[PDB]
């Protein structure tokens, strides 16, 4: 109100706004949802066109052969943190001869959101990010909220409308977490997960943007003609 | 250092630092030049508020670049010097690198460039100065006429005002320049300014200067006389 | 005052969306991507009779398979087209090839959100980034001071934007010539241009695999104009 | 007024608003405790679970300093952890010079002294974390309890966040019906039952209990989290005791 | 953060306005008259110290006339110790110009540098632009005698007979009238005085509110001397004028 | 490098400048201008290390030229060797030094007068009637002393030159490819075309 | 060993392909003439990477002042470029000696000897390297402006086979290039064991070879 | 962190006043009454020692100070302002003249330091002026006996004699009435004693008044013999016993 000049101000409730406000640009994003097996992680976005002149954005960077993340909100902010991470992934690899492991990439996430809510002049990154990863502990989800709030789940969503992927998630939890030795069952029931998410609007080929990690997947992203299968 | 975004936008797209500037610009005495078929004439305001001024050692509106390119201004005179300065070295650093001098466009787009700079570097406001660069491009004769403004855009000009009553002396410009026929000599062209400067001056007197930039680095003020004669033949051929 | 990395309370950068507001303002850009090549054209929008149109320069060359129409504040352009030049040689230099026209964007677009309290606020113009590449073909990008890009099929940036994007939005399909492309840019320019459309007051260019980026002479775009108004009488 | 809009700014009562607001922020985290025992010190923390969707035991809370010091906390989770991230710098720089692990007061006051620090200024925020930690050192078991202003004190026992009252409770029965002391397997049974007792607070959403310690003979005057059956003794101590 | 302190002391108003400029032009109207004055035989500089006590020590007093180089010298009106910081600048100036060339600096160029000093204070740095305007008396040998003034802005103009601090109107008003090129550096003393005599806010000018020096090449031969007056020798001229 | 003169007769300066360039065992070419105008009245002359030469005399040319067009006004030959001097004097103390001779040639039109001024790339600034940087000067300097009177006519400074090249055509192992010969005087520079 | 002159018929020029690592051969097919833009060829003598990775980077700076200034850069601009770039290294130990020769409309035919110690020179005929004076040698000698296209040609690959044949590091082939106002032609690469044998025979010289 | 404050917090208001500097010379109004009087062959500089309790030891609380052996300042405002204003002026007259020179800078050169210092806190970025103004009294070979005011503006002036804060307007009166060219030292301490009386509310003996002058070479207080050239301070604070000796004759 009259606390949301800047991050370095708290309201009189012990509220950071303009933090609040950056979780607000996740919302307006469009919807992804992450799950997980024993074996397997998957990302399914949701890519949103401008118009029907124009492309479906992007929403899946890969960050390491066994390592990538989905975002939602500003995309140059997932920009900046993935090539953060692809960096600690690839000085992991370069110094120790070590793959990176997902639980230290969430800790590493979070510690560089928290420097700009901390600090006056800078600004939260307006940005939440699904990483997965299979390591050295098998198949990992992550949600990363701007906050510097790092989560490891069973399977998320967010983004416009993520609620109803996340019931339904909430709902599944004892089936998809069974899905070992079965990659395109464990999309399936990501691509159903997300659906529960849809208004108006159903997955078309150039809509959907799917990727998978695991036991010998390296980290991969389907686009296109690929994800026609599973619509 | 001093980080203060002082240029910034405003909820309808405006950046108002760099809209005052050009507020600065109006309130600036009046500057004009027009260019003939083998020449460019510069024409300058100058205030008859102060007298009693030595005319000898006053800062003269018009400020040779390089010998043959010069710069005029609307705006603060103080912001100028420093245009001026950043001009007639950058002139300078071409020769030695490029063995060439600038061309009238390439100094022109450096001076814009200089402009655009302060209106999103942190510390700094815009410069409070529009300019007319006028010269020739070595060893050709085609004359060049180049306008720059607070925000950095710049472009050539047949003709063009800056300044207080600006949109006065445009208007006559814009009736009395033909594309098709410019001012063919040095006589016709000064006329013309002369003329387009007596429609907001006030006095034909110590109110008008002339710099006329013929090519290969042939540059003139004209003296009070010479201006007076233009001011004497206007003003008999006008009782009609 | 307050932050110039400000967020308001619906999660949008002020800065950003007040530099979108100025780029509407500014005189209207149109690309058409097609099989044949990319379609840039451009409004000049001359602001007086006295100013000689041909030194309004609002398409720009970043390399040979690389061509660039802005719209907005036109200044702020010019350190943008120093940075996409100088990336697209600097690539050349350390891989002996020429750069993707999306890779080339990215570069662009990563200058954007260098802004705060780096640059004192974010550019205010936008860019129709267009070029060939052997790998993803012709393509049209459109480059906002958000830091973000789209590729487009069509793309109509500058004041007359939401009547053009409607007007490409039906005209365009994935097999229309170049010939064809001219014909259209010039149209909808004609339709949201103030000032009656001729060779003086809009710019046409393209690139092309064979030729490269190429800023087409006033007498080539005159014979277009020419060609639309008689296909328009037609019928 | 405007006083509390900066922070490092004395309102005319003398007082620094912005800390104040950060104590907020601490009381409206999840309910965390120590417990100085004999020859150690127990950490215990409320990890609310949100979701069915939360991995149990994955998201760990507590985090280890140097190898013989816990530090848990209440409030913004990040902020907690920019404070472990300078703390492991304070005590790597201290054994580098000095070869001995940092002693648990000297390390509270490099705490203290850097939270102190971003009062001071009104180009940073203050944290928005109470943290509690200790461990055993060469003078035996310590436990401190650190604030938003860069306050601390030696504590017999520690609360923060939302349940802090009820804890602080709890907390004054021990210290009154145990003056000879406790031991660190009888702290860990209670220090369950206090997060247990706590969580009526926040009773909403069901929790997931996290202990650790530090004791002289129990883990050798090392950190460890308490796992397995020592976990599960506790939480049926614990689950005992509310019914 | 810091910003919610910031005056931004570099800005435009809406009318096109150094907002700072203009309140400092306002603080120099309250500062002391100094009238400089070129005749064809020299320069007469004149100040009138703000309102002086009896037990202001005036012969080793100096708030209003300082000597830049041996050629130079400038009249002061606004906040002496502003004033004194860019004195010491110009001073380095005019010793650096003299030891890269080896000649005296040429008097618009040390002129041009203290105003583009100033010119940076109103477009960099966040700083309130210095409370000082200066009559530059000078000689070279490329333009004789010169009359500069700068201000706050950074602007400088040359001037025949010039006013500035309190009342300039009023005394720009007195020197058009009385002022002709021919004048001779004695004329011009009579002049300065009578401005000031009619212009000041006090009863009556006496020598103990006055600060007077002339540039003459009134100096044995083909050379120029500075003359900063002593407390009599300002006595002794306004007796002589006629005005006590 | 190697031979540059200069001789300051009644009303005009004269430098005389090898025109040979060579590096290793091969003359590169036999037509080099070793001479920057520094304004209408005032000629540099210049001797020493390949590439500093030319950078500094250049270098010093851009600064006059920078000067000229602020103050619209051309600095006394006096004021430029100042300058140059001081260049040096603050080169020799620096990471590199300019190894750099200069001979600086002017008609100083206040005073109407030719003056020649000759530095060292320490610095060392002296006015000579007659100067040479390098082995030359162990010729032409007694040779001069000889014969030089302060009020010959520039024609009896051009054989005076005659006198010097010829003796240094004799006597110097290097074959320096001849002499470019430029006058400075009242009207400005000029050069002699034949030599 | 690499020369360039001018003559009636515009420039030519002429490199030798050999490279050494002191008296190892390192290669007989190495390319010694960057084309910097259809007008515009570079020379390369000194070390290998010093002249690579600075001639191609001029290339780059050459395609910068065009776009930038929407006009192809002047060979003495281009030249001083180079010369500009190595007087910074100056002392640090990089090894160069390069002719810039092209033809722009301002300038006309030009050739610039660059060379790292920072020296910049015009001139109507430079040889460089180990091999220049045996080139000089021939060149000097047969040299007038009034030569035929096909003459000169000749007088330049034939002065870089003389410098082949004496000079121990010069070898390998002969690259030939023609600079007109059309812009630069190559003329091929002729091997030194061939040309060498079909030049004694036709022309009856290299009379001190058993033949 | 960093000082974010890299603009100036005294600006021009619309009036052309500096608001920041008249309220530094309001600081200094408030501030206890502190006078100098110059003699022929010396200078008198005199306070109050206002102590704030009876239990502080205001011996341990120097309101007059030496700068160098032959200058001596004394103030009204803001005390601490006035200390690290006497650190900068102690170690200016060392570095920008002393280690120069060999010689201790002249009166009037020194204040100019300390002048210098007070404009650049009316004018740097994140600070405020000092809110002090100094009476500065000495005496060098070429300028003989000086004494200078310094204000917060920065703005110097001599005086024969002058006062400065609480009961200055009063003070300067009194002085007018008493100050002609001619008086000897002994005449101006006298006159500085009375002066001083009527400012005083309670106690007025050797131990509340703080008075030093700037007079005679004291060869006593130099601390070494053989060197004839140096003859000591002229700076001397008078002790509790000489000042009490003085009001007998009062
Ligand atoms: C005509 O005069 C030719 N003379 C022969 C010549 C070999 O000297 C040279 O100047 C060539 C020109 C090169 C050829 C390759 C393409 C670019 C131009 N110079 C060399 O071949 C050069 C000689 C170095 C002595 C100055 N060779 C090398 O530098 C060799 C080449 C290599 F591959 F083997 C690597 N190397 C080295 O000398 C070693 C390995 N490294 C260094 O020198 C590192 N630098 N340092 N310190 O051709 C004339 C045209
Ligand atoms: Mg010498």
């Amino acid at each position: 109100n009259n606390y949301d000049g800047d991050t370095v101000t708290f309201s009189p409730t012990g509220r950071l706004f303009q933090v609040e406000y950056a979780l607000e640009a996740i919302k307006q994003g469009s919807v992804t949802v992450g799950l997980r097996s024993n074996t397997h992680a998957v990302l399914v976005a949701l890519k949103r066109n401008a118009d029907e002149l124009s492309s479906y954005q992007k929403k899946i960077i890969k960050c390491d052969e066994h390592m990538g993340l989905s975002l939602a909100g500003l995309a140059p902010d997932a920009r900046v943190l993935s090539n953060y991470l692809r960096q600690q992934c690839n000085y992991s690899s370069l110094v120790f001869n070590r793959k990176l492991a997902v639980e230290r990439a969430g800790h590493l996430l979070c510690d560089k959101a928290q420097k700009n809510t901390q600090s006056y002049g800078g600004r939260p990154y307006g940005v939440g990010l699904l990483i997965i990863g299979y390591d050295k502990s098998g198949a990992h989800l992550l949600e990363f909220q701007p906050s510097g709030n790092v989560t490891e789940l069973y399977g998320t969503a967010i983004g416009a409308r993520s609620q109803g992927a996340k019931t339904y998630l909430e709902r599944t939890l004892d089936t998809f977490i069974k899905i070992d030795g079965n990659p395109d069952e464990l999309i399936k029931a990501g691509v159903e997960a997300i659906s529960q998410s849809l208004r108006d609007e159903s997955l078309t080929v150039d809509n959907l943007s799917i990727a998978i990690v695991g036991k010998d997947t390296p980290f991969t992203i389907y686009d296109g003609e690929a994800v026609a299968k599973y619509i | 250092g001093y980080d203060r975004a002082l240029s910034i936008f405003s909820p309808d797209g405006h950046i108002f630092q760099v809209e005052y500037a050009l507020e600065a610009v109006k309130r600036g005495t009046c500057a004009v030049g027009v260019k003939g078929k083998n020449c460019v004439v510069l024409g300058c305001e100058r205030r008859s508020t102060l007298k009693l001024q030595d005319t000898r050692i006053t800062p003269s509106k018009v400020s040779k670049i390089d010998s043959h390119v010069v710069l005029s201004f609307s705006g603060l005179n103080a912001d100028s010097r420093i245009l001026i300065e950043k001009a007639r070295v950058e002139a300078q650093s071409h020769r030695l690198t490029l063995e060439d001098p600038v061309t009238v466009e390439y100094l022109t787009r450096y001076v814009a460039g200089v402009q655009q700079r302060y209106t999103q570097s942190g510390g700094v406001r815009p410069f409070g100065v529009s300019t007319l660069i006028a010269g020739f491009d070595p060893r050709d004769d085609e004359p060049k006429l180049y306008q720059t403004e607070p925000s950095g855009i710049y472009s050539s000009w047949s003709a063009q005002t800056i300044g207080r009553n600006s949109k006065t002396v445009r208007e006559f410009l814009e009736k009395n320049y033909d594309r098709k026929e410019p001012p063919a000599t040095v006589e016709e062209c000064v006329k013309l300014t002369v003329r387009s400067l007596l429609e907001v001056v006030q006095t034909g007197a110590k109110n008008i200067e002339i710099t006329v930039v013929k090519p290969d680095s042939d540059i003139v003020a004209l003296s009070s006389e010479e201006i007076n004669q233009y001011v004497t033949q206007i003003e008999q051929e006008k009782q009609e | 005052d307050r932050g110039v990395s400000t967020f308001s309370p619906e999660g949008r950068l002020f800065q950003v969306e007040y530099s979108l507001e100025a780029i509407k303002l500014g005189s209207t850009a149109i690309g058409i991507a097609t099989k044949e090549g990319v379609v840039l054209g451009v409004e000049k929008r001359a602001t007086s009779p006295l100013l000689e149109s041909d030194s309004i320069e609002k398409i720009v060359e970043i390399d040979r398979h690389i061509g660039c129409a802005m719209s907005g504040l036109t200044a702020d352009a010019r350190s943008m087209i120093e940075h996409a030049r100088t990336a697209a040689v600097t690539h050349n230099l350390y891989y002996d090839e020429d750069i993707n026209v999306e890779s080339l964007t990215q570069s662009v677009c990563d200058l954007a959100l260098r802004f705060g309290e780096l640059m004192s606020r974010p550019f205010g113009v936008a860019l129709l980034i267009a070029g060939h590449d052997a790998d993803d073909g012709y393509q049209l990008f459109h480059a906002e001071p958000s830091g973000t890009f789209y590729r487009y099929n069509a793309k109509a940036i500058g004041s007359g934007s939401e009547g053009a994007q409607a007007e490409l939005l039906n005209e365009w399909h994935s097999s229309l010539t170049l010939k064809e492309a001219e014909l259209l840019v010039l149209k909808i320019l004609k339709q949201v241009m103030e000032e009656k459309l001729d060779e003086n007051n809009a710019q046409l260019s393209c690139i092309t695999k064979q030729d490269g980026f190429k800023i087409y002479d006033n007498e080539k775009t005159a014979e277009l104009i020419k060609e639309l108004k008689e296909k328009e009488a037609a019928e | 007024t405007g006083y509390d809009l900066s922070n490092s700014v004395f309102s005319p009562d003398g007082r620094n608003f912005q800390v104040e607001y950060a104590v907020k922020a601490v009381e409206n985290g999840t309910t965390s405790i120590g417990i100085k025992c004999n020859d150690g010190v127990v950490f215990a923390v409320e990890k609310l679970i949100t979701s069915k969707l939360l991995v149990p035991q994955k998201n760990v809370k507590i985090q280890v300093v140097d190898r013989h010091i816990g530090c848990v906390y209440s409030g913004l989770i990040p902020d907690g952890r920019h404070l472990v991230n300078r703390g492991r710098e304070e005590a790597a720089s201290f054994k580098k010079l000095y070869k001995t692990p940092i002693p648990i007061p000297a390390f509270a006051d490099r705490l203290g002294q850097y939270v102190q620090a971003h009062t001071l200024y009104n180009s940073v925020r203050p944290f928005g974390v109470s943290t509690i930690f200790g461990g055993v050192d060469k003078n035996g078991a310590h436990l401190y309890m650190l604030e938003p202003s860069g306050s601390y004190w030696g504590y017999k026992g520690a609360a923060t966040g939302k349940g802090r009252q009820s804890a602080k409770a709890e907390l004054e029965k021990l210290v009154d019906h145990h003056p000879e002391g406790l031991s660190a397997r009888e702290a860990v049974k209670q220090a369950a039952k206090i997060i247990y007792l706590a969580h009526e607070d926040n009773k909403e959403k069901d929790f997931e209990l996290e202990i650790s310690w530090c004791s002289l003979s129990e883990t050798n005057g090392l950190h460890k989290f308490v796992k397995g059956d020592l976990l599960q003794e506790a939480i049926d101590f614990a689950q005992k005791e509310i019914n | 953060g810091s910003r919610r302190y910031d005056s931004r002391t570099t800005i435009f108003s809406p009318e096109g306005r150094l907002y700072q400029v203009e309140y400092a032009l306002e603080s120099i109207s309250h500062a002391g008259t100094a009238i400089g004055i070129m005749a064809s035989d020299g320069i007469v500089l004149a100040a009138e110290r703000k309102v002086t006590s009896t037990l202001l020590e005036q012969d080793t007093s100096t708030e209003k006339l300082y000597k830049l180089n041996d050629k130079i010298a400038v009249a002061v009106a606004g906040l002496t110790a502003d004033a004194e910081i860019l004195i010491n600048t110009a001073r380095i100036h005019a010793q650096n110009y003299l030891k890269t060339y080896n000649e005296d600096i040429p008097v618009e160029i040390l002129v041009r540098r203290l105003s583009d000093i100033k010119q940076g204070y109103t477009q960099h740095g966040g700083l309130r632009p210095f409370g000082v305007s200066f009559i530059y008396a000078g000689y070279d040998d490329r333009y004789g005698y010169q009359l500069y003034t700068s201000n706050p802005s950074g602007n400088y103009t040359g001037w025949k007979a010039i006013s500035v601090g309190a009342n300039t109107s009023a005394a720009q008003t007195l020197l058009q009238m009385d002022y002709k090129d021919d004048m001779k550096v004695d004329d011009a003393i009579e002049l300065a005085l009578k401005t000031l005599s009619k212009t000041t806010d006090s009863s009556a000018l006496t020598y103990d509110r006055l600060e007077f020096a002339t540039i003459r090449k009134g100096a044995n031969d083909g050379e120029v001397y500075q003359k900063i007056f002593k407390p009599q020798e300002i006595k002794d001229i306004l007796v002589k004028t006629g005005i006590t | 490098m190697d031979i540059i003169l200069g001789i300051r007769v009644q009303d005009s300066v004269i430098l005389a400048s090898s025109k040979a360039v060579t590096r290793g065992i091969s003359v590169l070419k036999d037509s080099d201008d070793k001479t920057r105008q520094l304004s209408p009245h005032t000629l540099m002359s210049f001797a020493g290390e390949a590439g500093d030469t030319v950078q500094f005399a250049e270098y010093i040319q851009a600064n006059i030229q920078l000067y000229s067009i602020r103050e619209d006004y051309e600095l006394s030959p006096q004021a430029v060797s100042s300058f140059v001097r001081q260049e040096l004097a603050k080169s020799i103390r620096s990471r590199r030094p300019y190894q750099v001779n200069v001979l600086i040639g002017g008609y100083d039109k206040k005073k109407n007068k030719p003056e020649l001024y000759q530095i060292d790339y320490l610095g060392t600034k002296v006015e000579l009637p007659y100067g040479a940087h390098g082995y030359s000067g162990f010729y032409t300097f007694s040779l001069l002393d000889h014969h030089y009177r302060p009020d010959m006519t520039t024609e009896e400074g051009l054989d005076l030159l005659k006198l010097c090249v010829q003796e240094l055509e004799k006597r110097m192992p290097m074959d320096f490819k001849g002499v470019i010969v430029k006058i400075v005087d009242k009207d400005g520079i000029r050069q002699v075309d034949d030599f | 060993t690499t020369l360039a002159f001018r003559f009636q018929g515009g420039i030519i020029v002429a490199v030798d392909s050999r490279a050494t690592a002191g008296n190892w051969v390192a290669s007989q097919t190495v390319k010694k003439v960057i084309e910097i833009n259809p007008f515009l060829l570079g020379t390369m003598a000194g070390g290998a990477a010093d002249c690579q990775f600075w001639e191609t980077w001029l290339g780059s700076q050459c395609r910068l002042h065009e776009l930038r200034e929407k006009e192809r850069i002047s060979v003495a601009a281009a030249s001083k470029i180079l010369s500009n770039l190595v007087y910074q290294y100056k002392g640090a130990g990089l090894s160069m000696g390069t002719m810039i020769c092209g033809y722009t409309r301002k300038e006309g035919p030009t050739i610039y000897y660059v060379d790292s110690d920072g020296t910049r020179l015009k001139g109507d005929i430079f040889c460089v390297g180990s091999g220049q004076t045996f080139a000089y040698g021939v060149l000097d000698s047969n040299y007038k402006w009034d030569l035929s296209v096909e003459d000169a040609l000749y007088l330049g690959k034939r002065s870089i086979l003389a410098a082949a044949h004496r000079d121990a590091y010069s070898g390998g082939s002969v690259n030939l290039y023609h600079v007109t106002e059309d812009g630069w032609i190559y003329h091929g690469n002729h091997d030194v064991g061939e040309l060498f044998w079909k030049v004694k025979e036709e022309e009856g010289s290299f009379n001190n070879v058993i033949g | 962190m960093t000082d974010r404050y890299s603009f100036s917090l005294t600006t021009f208001s619309p009036s052309g006043k500096l608001g920041q500097i008249d309220y530094a010379l309001t600081a200094v109004k408030q501030g206890v009454t502190s006078l100098g009087i110059k003699a022929t062959n010396g200078v008198v500089i005199a306070t109050e020692k206002k102590s704030s309790s009876p239990l502080a030891m205001s011996e341990t609380l120097s309101k007059v100070s030496l700068l160098t052996p032959d200058i001596g300042a004394v103030y009204s405002g803001m005390g601490p302002d006035y200390r690290v204003l006497v650190d900068k002026s102690r170690k200016v007259a060392h570095t920008s003249y002393k280690r120069i020179y060999g010689e201790y800078p002249p009166t009037k050169l020194l204040v100019s330091e300390v002048a210098k210092i007070m404009q650049e806190a009316t004018q740097s970025g994140g600070v405020r002026p000092f809110g002090v103004s100094l009476l500065i009294a000495g005496h060098d070979e070429f300028n003989g006996f000086s004494l200078y005011q310094v204000d917060p503006s920065g703005s110097y002036f001599p005086w024969k004699a002058t006062a400065i804060g609480k009961g200055s307007v009063a003070a300067k009166t009194f002085l007018e009435k008493r100050w002609n060219d001619e008086l000897e030292l002994e005449d101006a301490i006298h006159i500085a004693l009375l002066t001083l009386k009527e400012s005083v509310e309670g106690e007025f003996n050797g131990d509340t008044i703080e008075l030093a002058i700037i007079g005679d070479e004291n060869p006593d207080l130099l601390g070494y013999t053989g060197i004839p050239t140096d003859k000591g301070p002229r700076f001397r604070k008078l002790t509790s016993q000489e000042i009490n000796d003085r009001l007998e004759a009062l």
